[PDB]
């Protein structure tokens, strides 16, 4: 699987360790 | 130069004078009220 | 000139604003403004030397404010999106 | 023999995940597609949208304030639009996932 | 004589500088693989004249 105009990207609640660990 | 000239040519022959290097002070140009129409059909007539 | 600060610039019109720093990119000597794949004004040469100046947006990200309920406490914590805090306090 | 079949068959779908390109189609297309969005929704910052110049800066200054306010309302117009088909596409798109 | 521009003929547009960008630009190109004209100079032989139409695409190849 694969600058800012007023554009944020907001990091997933849970991170791919954790979801891995899930 | 162009704007004090003692002759002008005709509509039909019509100059273009390029200006170019220099600085050019529009503050004088805007306020001197010897022009009766000063206004822009362009942009601004201010803030040149 | 200044650079690594938030500063407002305008070369001869642009009337931009962001950081002006050292570029790592080698402008080819024609070129004069710079782009991107959505053609932001990432860099611009110097008017009186030639040297090119990289540019980046000012920090800016929205506030959110993690509050407990309010019957129980007044205290917050604020927290600051997507910036590095040592440039916070402005 | 099922526990022999059971290793051969987890094997060769780890072969086919590496071999096959396109295996991971459907993650890739969304991503895709979400990335599509967003660069044509900054692509839409640079269209003229009928005012003098694309650049709110431009606008602002060489510009008296009487006709920069509607050289400034076209463009509010316009990148208003932009935002809100983009924010109904994204809004469809989060119902399909 | 006819000669064959194959992929020569392609300028910078302007003047921004950009690093991996496929960027489409509509202005006055030289078509790719598109015939122009050969002329010679040795030998007698002479310069012809030619119009412009909005763009010319010279090359010339000297020792
Ligand atoms: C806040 O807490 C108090 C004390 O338990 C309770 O009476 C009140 O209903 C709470 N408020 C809300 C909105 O739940
Ligand atoms: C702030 O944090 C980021 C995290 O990516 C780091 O790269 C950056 O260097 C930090 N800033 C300073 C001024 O140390
Ligand atoms: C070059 O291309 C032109 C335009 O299609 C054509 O008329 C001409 O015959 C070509 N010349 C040769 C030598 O094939």
């Amino acid at each position: 699987v694969t600058k800012f105009n007023g554009l944020t990207v907001l990091p997933p609640l849970l991170t791919d360790e954790m979801i891995a660990q899930y | 130069e162009v704007f004090n000239a003692t002759r002008f040519a005709s509509v039909y022959a019509w100059n273009r004078k390029r200006i170019s290097n220099c600085v050019a002070d529009y503050s004088v140009l805007y306020n001197s009220a010897s022009f009766s129409t000063f206004k822009c059909y362009g942009v601004s007539p201010t803030k040149l | 000139l200044v650079k690594n600060k938030c500063v407002n610039f305008n070369f001869n019109g642009l009337t931009g604003t962001g950081v002006l720093t050292e570029s790592n990119k080698k402008f080819l000597p024609f070129q004069q403004f710079g782009r991107d794949i959505a053609d932001t004004t990432d860099a611009v040469r110097d008017p009186q030397t030639l040297e090119i100046l990289d540019i980046t947006p000012c920090s800016f990200g929205g506030v959110s404010v993690i509050t407990p309920g309010t019957n129980t406490s007044n205290q917050v914590a604020v927290l600051y999106q997507d910036v590095n805090c040592t440039e916070v306090p402005v | 023999l099922i526990a022999n079949q059971f290793n051969s068959a987890i094997g060769k779908i780890q072969d086919s995940l590496s071999s096959t390109p396109s295996a991971l189609g459907k993650l890739q297309d969304v991503v895709n597609q979400n990335a599509q969005a967003l660069n044509t929704l900054v692509k839409q910052l640079s269209s003229n949208f009928g005012a003098i110049s694309s650049v709110l800066n431009d606008i602002l200054s060489r510009l008296d304030p009487p006709e920069a306010e509607v050289q400034i309302d076209r463009l509010i117009t316009g990148r208003l639009q932009s935002l809100q088909t983009y924010v109904t596409q994204q809004l469809i798109r989060a119902a399909e996932i | 004589a006819y000669t064959n521009s194959f992929t020569r003929g392609v300028y910078y547009p302007d003047k921004v500088f950009r690093s991996s960008v496929l960027h489409s630009t509509q202005d006055l190109f030289l078509p790719f693989f598109s015939n122009v004209t050969w002329f010679h100079a040795i030998h007698r032989f002479d310069n012809p004249v030619l119009p412009f139409n909005d763009g010319v695409y010279f090359a010339s190849t000297e020792k």
